[PDB]
């Protein structure tokens, strides 16, 4: 399930841009870009 | 030029990696060498909103 | 490979158990025991 991988990641970046963290949500985007992209 | 780098990115000059916006053209390919003066954009560089 | 991957699920469930969502953490974590198994 690595596309479900992705789902679950992408929730969380999602509820990280809701709670207001900008800085958590923008590096670990990061996190999440260097996780689909490898 | 003068573009605001993620943090980390300021580091991504090395070649083979994808960018956040470097994906379109960006990424060091073989020599180079484009002079870059870095700094911290956490004087102005983040608005309320 | 995936070690780093499900090493960024491991900084993902800090991240979270730093912030404080019981069930987030709860979440996070039997999606990890479900990665590492299947």
């Amino acid at each position: 399930d690595k596309e479900w991988i992705l789902q679950k990641i992408y929730e969380i970046m999602r509820l990280l841009d809701e709670l207001x963290d900008a800085e958590a949500s923008m590096r670990v985007s990061d996190l999440i870009y260097e996780f689909m992209k490898k | 030029d003068s573009f605001v780098i993620r943090g980390d990115e300021v580091r991504q000059i090395a070649p083979g990696q994808t960018g956040k916006i470097a994906d379109y053209n960006y990424k060091l390919p073989d020599d180079f060498t484009g002079c870059v003066i870095a700094w911290n954009s956490n004087n102005l560089d983040s608005k309320v909103g």
